[PDB]
Protein backbone atom coordinates (compact mmCIF):
# COMPACT_ATOMS: atom_id res chain seq x y z
CA UNK A 1 0.00 0.00 0.00
CA UNK A 2 1.14 3.31 -0.76
CA UNK A 3 1.78 5.27 2.87
CA UNK A 4 2.24 8.85 3.83
CA UNK A 5 4.46 9.86 6.70
CA UNK A 6 4.57 13.23 8.07
CA UNK A 7 7.74 15.02 9.97
CA UNK A 8 7.66 17.14 12.32
CA UNK A 9 4.97 15.63 14.33
CA UNK A 10 4.72 19.39 16.14
CA UNK A 11 6.75 22.40 15.74
CA UNK A 12 6.71 25.93 16.78
CA UNK A 13 8.00 28.76 15.62
CA UNK A 14 7.75 32.47 16.83
CA UNK A 15 5.31 34.43 14.21
CA UNK A 16 7.44 35.61 11.85
CA UNK A 17 9.45 32.46 10.37
CA UNK A 18 9.80 30.48 7.69
CA UNK A 19 7.73 27.41 8.57
CA UNK A 20 8.53 24.04 6.48
CA UNK A 21 6.84 20.66 6.81
CA UNK A 22 6.99 17.69 5.08
CA UNK A 23 5.22 14.88 3.43
CA UNK A 24 6.82 11.63 2.43
CA UNK A 25 5.24 8.78 0.54
CA UNK A 26 6.48 5.14 0.08
CA UNK A 27 6.01 5.16 -3.58
CA UNK A 28 5.82 7.91 -5.94
CA UNK A 29 2.62 9.79 -6.59
CA UNK A 30 1.72 13.27 -7.56
CA UNK A 31 -1.13 15.72 -6.78
CA UNK A 32 -0.77 15.83 -3.18
CA UNK A 33 -3.34 17.45 -1.10
CA UNK A 34 -3.09 19.82 2.86
CA UNK A 35 -5.43 20.12 5.12
CA UNK A 36 -5.63 22.63 8.19
CA UNK A 37 -7.38 21.10 11.28
CA UNK A 38 -7.96 23.65 14.32
CA UNK A 39 -9.63 22.09 17.56
CA UNK A 40 -13.64 21.82 17.50
CA UNK A 41 -13.56 22.39 13.65
CA UNK A 42 -13.28 19.63 10.91
CA UNK A 43 -10.39 20.19 8.31
CA UNK A 44 -10.63 22.59 5.80
CA UNK A 45 -8.81 21.98 2.37
CA UNK A 46 -5.60 24.37 2.27
CA UNK A 47 -3.57 23.18 -0.08
CA UNK A 48 -4.38 21.27 -3.29
CA UNK A 49 -3.19 19.74 -6.30
CA UNK A 50 0.42 19.76 -4.95
CA UNK A 51 0.93 23.29 -5.26
CA UNK A 52 -2.74 25.34 -6.09
CA UNK A 53 -3.89 27.31 -2.83
CA UNK A 54 -7.84 26.70 -1.22
CA UNK A 55 -10.01 30.02 -1.27
CA UNK A 56 -9.21 32.37 1.62
CA UNK A 57 -5.55 31.27 1.94
CA UNK A 58 -2.52 33.57 1.77
CA UNK A 59 0.05 33.64 -0.15
CA UNK A 60 2.67 33.20 2.24
CA UNK A 61 1.49 29.41 1.96
CA UNK A 62 2.88 27.62 -0.72
CA UNK A 63 2.74 23.56 -1.17
CA UNK A 64 5.67 21.88 -3.42
CA UNK A 65 7.42 18.75 -4.04
CA UNK A 66 7.24 15.43 -6.44
CA UNK A 67 7.12 12.17 -6.35
CA UNK A 68 7.91 10.76 -2.72
CA UNK A 69 8.27 14.12 -0.94
CA UNK A 70 6.57 16.91 -0.42
CA UNK A 71 6.20 20.03 1.42
CA UNK A 72 4.08 22.88 2.58
CA UNK A 73 5.79 26.53 3.43
CA UNK A 74 4.71 29.12 5.44
CA UNK A 75 6.69 32.68 4.79
CA UNK A 76 6.59 35.12 7.92
CA UNK A 77 4.08 32.62 9.78
CA UNK A 78 1.23 34.41 11.93
CA UNK A 79 -0.52 33.23 14.91
CA UNK A 80 -3.56 32.19 13.15
CA UNK A 81 -1.31 29.87 10.57
CA UNK A 82 -1.29 27.54 14.25
CA UNK A 83 -2.99 24.32 13.64
CA UNK A 84 -2.47 21.16 12.71
CA UNK A 85 -1.88 20.16 8.79
CA UNK A 86 -2.36 16.98 7.19
CA UNK A 87 -1.31 15.56 3.44
CA UNK A 88 -3.17 13.20 1.40
CA UNK A 89 -3.10 12.13 -1.95
CA UNK A 90 -5.95 10.13 -3.74
CA UNK A 91 -4.77 6.95 -3.94
CA UNK A 92 -4.39 7.09 -0.16
CA UNK A 93 -6.55 5.07 2.42
CA UNK A 94 -4.83 6.73 5.54
CA UNK A 95 -3.76 10.49 5.35
CA UNK A 96 -0.76 11.59 7.07
CA UNK A 97 -0.31 11.72 10.49
CA UNK A 98 -0.05 15.56 10.65
CA UNK A 99 2.33 18.33 11.71
CA UNK A 100 0.89 20.50 14.48
CA UNK A 101 2.11 23.80 14.15
CA UNK A 102 2.36 25.91 17.33
CA UNK A 103 3.19 29.51 18.44
CA UNK A 104 6.24 29.91 20.44
CA UNK A 105 5.74 32.41 22.82
CA UNK A 106 8.10 33.91 26.54
CA UNK A 107 8.85 31.40 29.24
CA UNK A 108 5.91 32.19 32.21
CA UNK A 109 5.84 30.02 35.57
CA UNK A 110 2.22 28.42 35.63
CA UNK A 111 -0.20 30.15 38.90
CA UNK A 112 -0.58 26.58 41.10
CA UNK A 113 -3.48 25.79 42.67
CA UNK A 114 -4.60 23.31 44.80
CA UNK A 115 -7.63 21.96 45.97
CA UNK A 116 -8.30 18.85 49.34
CA UNK A 117 -11.50 16.75 47.80
CA UNK A 118 -15.02 18.56 48.11
CA UNK A 119 -17.35 17.22 51.15
CA UNK A 120 -19.43 16.27 48.68
CA UNK A 121 -17.12 14.14 46.71
CA UNK A 122 -16.52 12.35 50.45
CA UNK A 123 -19.27 11.68 51.05
CA UNK A 124 -19.71 9.38 47.79
CA UNK A 125 -16.10 7.69 49.33
CA UNK A 126 -13.82 8.88 46.29
CA UNK A 127 -11.58 11.58 46.74
CA UNK A 128 -9.39 13.90 44.15
CA UNK A 129 -7.10 16.10 44.66
CA UNK A 130 -7.05 18.48 42.15
CA UNK A 131 -4.37 21.03 41.05
CA UNK A 132 -4.34 23.48 38.52
CA UNK A 133 -0.95 25.02 36.65
CA UNK A 134 -2.59 27.96 34.65
CA UNK A 135 -1.13 29.90 32.29
CA UNK A 136 2.44 28.66 31.42
CA UNK A 137 5.02 27.98 28.71
CA UNK A 138 6.53 26.03 27.37
CA UNK A 139 4.30 23.06 27.78
CA UNK A 140 6.22 20.94 29.00
CA UNK A 141 6.12 20.69 32.45
CA UNK A 142 6.93 18.59 35.56
CA UNK A 143 4.06 18.07 38.44
CA UNK A 144 5.28 16.07 41.36
CA UNK A 145 2.89 15.11 44.08
CA UNK A 146 3.99 14.52 47.44
CA UNK A 147 1.93 13.01 50.35
CA UNK A 148 3.52 13.20 54.07
CA UNK A 149 7.19 13.59 53.16
CA UNK A 150 6.89 10.77 50.27
CA UNK A 151 6.75 11.44 46.61
CA UNK A 152 3.34 9.77 45.59
CA UNK A 153 2.92 8.54 41.62
CA UNK A 154 -0.05 6.06 41.31
CA UNK A 155 -3.36 7.70 40.50
CA UNK A 156 -2.02 10.39 38.82
CA UNK A 157 -4.10 11.86 35.55
CA UNK A 158 -2.45 14.61 33.99
CA UNK A 159 -4.67 16.95 31.28
CA UNK A 160 -3.26 19.89 29.18
CA UNK A 161 -5.76 22.19 27.37
CA UNK A 162 -5.16 23.00 23.80
CA UNK A 163 -2.57 26.34 23.13
CA UNK A 164 -4.50 29.08 24.42
CA UNK A 165 -6.07 31.08 21.21
CA UNK A 166 -5.56 34.68 22.95
CA UNK A 167 -2.38 34.30 24.62
CA UNK A 168 -0.29 30.91 23.77
CA UNK A 169 -0.14 30.07 27.25
CA UNK A 170 -0.73 26.33 28.10
CA UNK A 171 -2.53 25.24 31.39
CA UNK A 172 -3.28 21.90 32.76
CA UNK A 173 -4.76 20.33 35.46
CA UNK A 174 -2.62 17.02 37.79
CA UNK A 175 -5.52 14.97 39.37
CA UNK A 176 -4.63 13.15 42.71
CA UNK A 177 -7.60 10.21 42.56
CA UNK A 178 -8.02 8.23 45.78
CA UNK A 179 -10.30 6.50 47.51
CA UNK A 180 -11.49 8.01 50.41
CA UNK A 181 -10.28 5.56 52.98
CA UNK A 182 -6.71 6.02 51.52
CA UNK A 183 -6.83 9.63 51.63
CA UNK A 184 -8.07 9.43 55.71
CA UNK A 185 -5.02 7.55 55.90
CA UNK A 186 -2.72 11.12 55.05
CA UNK A 187 -2.21 14.23 56.14
CA UNK A 188 0.02 16.49 53.83
CA UNK A 189 -0.71 17.27 50.52
CA UNK A 190 1.51 19.02 47.81
CA UNK A 191 1.12 19.56 44.45
CA UNK A 192 5.24 20.87 43.16
CA UNK A 193 5.49 22.31 39.59
CA UNK A 194 9.11 22.41 38.46
CA UNK A 195 9.17 23.87 34.87
CA UNK A 196 12.38 25.67 33.17
CA UNK A 197 11.29 29.33 33.91
CA UNK A 198 12.80 28.58 37.60
CA UNK A 199 15.42 25.87 39.18
CA UNK A 200 12.78 26.04 42.31
CA UNK A 201 9.33 24.49 42.16
CA UNK A 202 6.29 26.05 43.13
CA UNK A 203 4.77 24.50 45.92
CA UNK A 204 1.13 24.34 46.94
CA UNK A 205 -0.11 22.02 49.90
CA UNK A 206 -2.45 21.69 52.63
CA UNK A 207 -3.55 19.28 55.59
CA UNK A 208 -6.53 17.21 55.68
CA UNK A 209 -6.95 18.01 59.24
CA UNK A 210 -7.36 21.10 58.80
CA UNK A 211 -10.98 22.54 57.69
CA UNK B 1 -24.16 28.41 0.56
CA UNK B 2 -22.51 24.96 0.55
CA UNK B 3 -23.82 23.21 3.26
CA UNK B 4 -22.88 19.62 4.60
CA UNK B 5 -24.77 18.75 7.75
CA UNK B 6 -24.19 15.21 9.17
CA UNK B 7 -26.15 13.15 11.64
CA UNK B 8 -26.93 10.17 13.18
CA UNK B 9 -24.20 9.37 14.82
CA UNK B 10 -24.21 7.56 18.73
CA UNK B 11 -23.30 5.03 21.08
CA UNK B 12 -23.42 1.87 19.30
CA UNK B 13 -22.56 -1.36 21.17
CA UNK B 14 -19.85 -3.64 19.97
CA UNK B 15 -21.37 -5.75 17.17
CA UNK B 16 -24.14 -3.39 16.39
CA UNK B 17 -25.31 -0.92 13.06
CA UNK B 18 -25.83 2.22 12.60
CA UNK B 19 -27.09 4.57 9.43
CA UNK B 20 -24.85 8.07 9.34
CA UNK B 21 -26.78 10.50 6.94
CA UNK B 22 -25.28 14.08 5.35
CA UNK B 23 -27.60 16.60 4.00
CA UNK B 24 -26.31 18.98 1.19
CA UNK B 25 -27.57 21.88 0.25
CA UNK B 26 -26.26 25.19 -1.92
CA UNK B 27 -24.89 23.21 -5.32
CA UNK B 28 -25.97 20.62 -7.56
CA UNK B 29 -25.69 17.42 -5.07
CA UNK B 30 -25.79 15.06 -8.15
CA UNK B 31 -22.90 16.81 -10.25
CA UNK B 32 -20.61 15.80 -7.67
CA UNK B 33 -18.76 12.84 -6.48
CA UNK B 34 -18.82 12.39 -2.42
CA UNK B 35 -16.70 10.99 0.42
CA UNK B 36 -16.84 10.03 4.22
CA UNK B 37 -13.78 10.35 6.22
CA UNK B 38 -13.52 9.85 9.42
CA UNK B 39 -11.06 10.90 12.63
CA UNK B 40 -9.98 8.19 15.36
CA UNK B 41 -9.83 9.44 18.70
CA UNK B 42 -5.66 9.24 17.72
CA UNK B 43 -6.74 12.60 15.32
CA UNK B 44 -5.97 9.46 12.05
CA UNK B 45 -7.71 10.52 9.26
CA UNK B 46 -8.79 7.44 7.25
CA UNK B 47 -10.86 7.74 3.76
CA UNK B 48 -13.47 4.80 4.47
CA UNK B 49 -15.66 5.55 1.68
CA UNK B 50 -16.28 7.12 -2.15
CA UNK B 51 -19.30 7.41 -3.99
CA UNK B 52 -19.25 8.57 -7.57
CA UNK B 53 -21.82 11.29 -8.49
CA UNK B 54 -24.72 9.00 -9.93
CA UNK B 55 -24.07 6.34 -7.40
CA UNK B 56 -22.50 3.56 -10.28
CA UNK B 57 -18.78 4.04 -8.76
CA UNK B 58 -17.59 3.10 -5.30
CA UNK B 59 -14.74 2.90 -3.10
CA UNK B 60 -14.08 1.54 0.50
CA UNK B 61 -11.03 1.82 3.04
CA UNK B 62 -8.37 -0.57 3.51
CA UNK B 63 -10.17 -1.86 6.56
CA UNK B 64 -13.53 -1.69 6.23
CA UNK B 65 -14.18 -5.21 4.75
CA UNK B 66 -17.34 -5.12 3.26
CA UNK B 67 -19.06 -3.59 6.61
CA UNK B 68 -19.39 -0.53 5.09
CA UNK B 69 -22.23 0.78 2.58
CA UNK B 70 -22.14 3.93 1.02
CA UNK B 71 -25.25 5.32 -0.95
CA UNK B 72 -26.61 8.64 -1.84
CA UNK B 73 -29.99 10.24 -3.24
CA UNK B 74 -29.78 13.05 -5.46
CA UNK B 75 -33.19 13.64 -5.42
CA UNK B 76 -33.13 14.34 -1.61
CA UNK B 77 -29.48 15.65 -1.24
CA UNK B 78 -28.08 13.13 0.93
CA UNK B 79 -25.10 10.82 1.22
CA UNK B 80 -25.60 7.83 3.55
CA UNK B 81 -23.13 5.69 5.59
CA UNK B 82 -24.48 2.18 6.59
CA UNK B 83 -21.96 0.54 9.16
CA UNK B 84 -22.73 -3.33 10.24
CA UNK B 85 -20.39 -5.39 12.80
CA UNK B 86 -18.91 -2.05 14.73
CA UNK B 87 -16.05 -2.70 16.70
CA UNK B 88 -13.73 -0.62 18.82
CA UNK B 89 -11.54 0.66 15.84
CA UNK B 90 -14.46 1.96 14.23
CA UNK B 91 -15.29 4.53 17.00
CA UNK B 92 -14.79 8.45 15.16
CA UNK B 93 -15.64 11.48 14.13
CA UNK B 94 -17.19 10.88 10.60
CA UNK B 95 -17.13 13.63 7.89
CA UNK B 96 -19.28 14.02 4.73
CA UNK B 97 -16.66 15.38 2.09
CA UNK B 98 -17.22 17.12 -1.99
CA UNK B 99 -14.83 16.28 -3.96
CA UNK B 100 -13.49 18.81 -6.29
CA UNK B 101 -12.12 17.55 -9.27
CA UNK B 102 -10.52 13.72 -10.51
CA UNK B 103 -7.16 14.30 -8.74
CA UNK B 104 -9.86 14.28 -5.27
CA UNK B 105 -8.99 16.58 -3.06
CA UNK B 106 -12.35 17.88 -0.30
CA UNK B 107 -13.22 20.73 -0.92
CA UNK B 108 -15.64 20.92 1.36
CA UNK B 109 -16.44 19.07 4.63
CA UNK B 110 -19.63 18.70 7.02
CA UNK B 111 -19.49 19.23 10.65
CA UNK B 112 -18.83 15.38 11.39
CA UNK B 113 -20.81 12.90 13.61
CA UNK B 114 -19.39 11.36 16.44
CA UNK B 115 -19.89 7.41 16.72
CA UNK B 116 -18.84 5.56 19.29
CA UNK B 117 -18.61 1.98 19.78
CA UNK B 118 -18.54 0.84 23.24
CA UNK B 119 -20.56 -1.16 25.68
CA UNK B 120 -20.20 1.97 28.13
CA UNK B 121 -23.59 3.05 28.85
CA UNK B 122 -25.24 7.13 29.30
CA UNK B 123 -24.00 7.95 32.91
CA UNK B 124 -24.65 11.53 34.25
CA UNK B 125 -21.28 13.15 35.81
CA UNK B 126 -21.10 14.18 39.04
CA UNK B 127 -20.19 17.79 39.78
CA UNK B 128 -18.40 19.22 42.63
CA UNK B 129 -17.63 22.43 43.95
CA UNK B 130 -13.30 23.00 44.14
CA UNK B 131 -13.63 25.64 47.29
CA UNK B 132 -10.10 26.37 48.49
CA UNK B 133 -10.45 25.37 52.03
CA UNK B 134 -7.03 24.13 53.82
CA UNK B 135 -5.26 25.04 50.77
CA UNK B 136 -7.01 28.97 51.41
CA UNK B 137 -5.22 31.45 48.68
CA UNK B 138 -4.36 35.02 49.90
CA UNK B 139 -3.51 36.93 46.65
CA UNK B 140 -5.66 39.98 44.82
CA UNK B 141 -6.85 36.58 42.55
CA UNK B 142 -8.30 33.49 43.64
CA UNK B 143 -9.00 30.16 42.06
CA UNK B 144 -11.99 27.74 42.38
CA UNK B 145 -13.10 24.41 40.18
CA UNK B 146 -15.69 22.45 39.20
CA UNK B 147 -14.54 18.93 39.67
CA UNK B 148 -16.87 16.39 36.69
CA UNK B 149 -16.69 13.06 37.13
CA UNK B 150 -17.99 10.14 36.03
CA UNK B 151 -19.66 10.51 32.83
CA UNK B 152 -20.05 9.52 29.72
CA UNK B 153 -20.27 9.95 26.52
CA UNK B 154 -18.58 13.16 25.88
CA UNK B 155 -18.95 15.52 26.10
CA UNK B 156 -20.08 18.20 28.93
CA UNK B 157 -20.01 21.57 28.24
CA UNK B 158 -18.94 23.66 31.30
CA UNK B 159 -19.71 27.61 32.02
CA UNK B 160 -19.71 29.84 34.88
CA UNK B 161 -21.90 31.94 35.92
CA UNK B 162 -24.18 31.00 32.92
CA UNK B 163 -21.21 32.06 30.69
CA UNK B 164 -21.01 35.70 31.95
CA UNK B 165 -17.49 34.44 33.92
CA UNK B 166 -15.92 33.90 30.51
CA UNK B 167 -12.28 35.39 30.64
CA UNK B 168 -10.13 33.48 33.05
CA UNK B 169 -11.94 29.91 32.45
CA UNK B 170 -9.57 26.81 31.52
CA UNK B 171 -11.91 23.47 30.96
CA UNK B 172 -9.37 20.61 30.30
CA UNK B 173 -9.72 17.94 27.74
CA UNK B 174 -11.85 14.73 29.88
CA UNK B 175 -9.88 11.64 30.28
CA UNK B 176 -11.02 7.98 31.04
CA UNK B 177 -11.06 7.05 34.87
CA UNK B 178 -12.38 3.94 35.38
CA UNK B 179 -14.03 3.68 31.77
CA UNK B 180 -16.00 7.06 32.61
CA UNK B 181 -14.96 10.79 31.87
CA UNK B 182 -13.71 13.26 34.11
CA UNK B 183 -12.53 16.78 33.42
CA UNK B 184 -12.34 19.80 36.32
CA UNK B 185 -12.42 23.37 35.46
CA UNK B 186 -10.72 26.53 36.54
CA UNK B 187 -11.97 29.69 37.35
CA UNK B 188 -10.07 33.17 38.70
CA UNK B 189 -11.55 35.69 39.91
CA UNK B 190 -10.83 38.63 41.85
CA UNK B 191 -10.81 38.10 45.83
CA UNK B 192 -12.36 40.72 46.94
CA UNK B 193 -15.61 39.27 45.13
CA UNK B 194 -15.79 35.76 46.33
CA UNK B 195 -17.65 35.09 48.39
CA UNK B 196 -19.28 38.27 48.18
CA UNK B 197 -20.05 37.82 44.82
CA UNK B 198 -21.99 34.26 43.92
CA UNK B 199 -19.54 31.87 41.78
CA UNK B 200 -21.15 28.99 40.09
CA UNK B 201 -20.38 26.31 37.59
CA UNK B 202 -23.19 25.01 34.95
CA UNK B 203 -22.24 21.95 33.47
CA UNK B 204 -24.27 20.31 30.84
CA UNK B 205 -24.44 16.61 29.70
CA UNK B 206 -26.68 16.45 26.68
CA UNK B 207 -26.62 12.50 26.60
CA UNK B 208 -27.80 12.06 29.73
CA UNK B 209 -30.07 15.42 29.94
CA UNK B 210 -28.34 16.48 32.71
CA UNK B 211 -28.08 19.78 33.81
CA UNK B 212 -26.54 20.87 37.25
CA UNK B 213 -25.16 23.92 39.02
CA UNK B 214 -22.53 24.07 41.81
CA UNK B 215 -22.62 26.89 43.72
CA UNK B 216 -18.71 27.48 45.01
CA UNK B 217 -19.39 28.09 48.85
CA UNK B 218 -16.58 28.83 50.96
CA UNK B 219 -15.97 25.36 53.16
CA UNK B 220 -17.79 24.74 56.51
CA UNK B 221 -14.34 24.11 58.17
C1 LIG C 1 -7.86 5.43 -1.92
C2 LIG C 1 -8.88 4.46 -2.52
C3 LIG C 1 -8.33 3.85 -3.82
C4 LIG C 1 -8.33 4.79 -5.03
O1 LIG C 1 -7.18 5.64 -4.95
C5 LIG C 1 -9.64 5.60 -5.20
C6 LIG C 1 -10.19 6.22 -3.89
C7 LIG C 1 -11.59 6.78 -4.11
C8 LIG C 1 -11.64 7.73 -5.29
C9 LIG C 1 -11.13 7.08 -6.53
C10 LIG C 1 -11.88 7.02 -7.64
C11 LIG C 1 -11.40 6.54 -8.91
O2 LIG C 1 -12.15 6.31 -9.85
C12 LIG C 1 -9.93 6.32 -9.00
C13 LIG C 1 -9.40 5.70 -7.71
C14 LIG C 1 -9.71 6.53 -6.45
C15 LIG C 1 -8.75 7.73 -6.38
C16 LIG C 1 -10.23 5.12 -2.84
C17 LIG C 1 -10.82 5.43 -1.47
C18 LIG C 1 -10.49 4.15 -0.67
C19 LIG C 1 -9.35 3.44 -1.43
C20 LIG C 1 -8.28 2.94 -0.50
O3 LIG C 1 -8.30 3.15 0.69
C21 LIG C 1 -7.18 2.14 -1.11
O4 LIG C 1 -6.13 1.89 -0.21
Amino acid sequence: DIELTQSPAVMSAFPGEEVTMTCSASSSINYMHWYQQKPGTSPKRWIYDTSKLASGVPARFSGSGSGTSYSLTISSMEAEDAATYYCHQRSIFTFGSGTKLEIKRADAAPTVSIFPPSSEQLTSGGASVVCFLNNFYPKDINVKWKIDGSERQNGVLNSWTDQDSKDSTYSMSSTLTLTKDEYERHNSYTCEATHKTSTSPIVKSFNRNEC
Amino acid sequence: EVQLVESGGGLVKPGGSLKLSCAASGFAFGNYDMSWVRQTPEKRLEWVAFIGSGGGRIYYGDTMKGRFTISRDNAKNTLYLQMSSLKSEDTAMYYCTRHYNYYYSMDYWGQGTSVIVSSAKTTPPSVYPLAPGSAAQTNSMVTLGCLVKGYFPEPVTVTWNSGSLSSGVHTFPAVLQSDLYTLSSSVTVPSSTWPSETVTCNVAHPASSTKVDKKIVPRDC
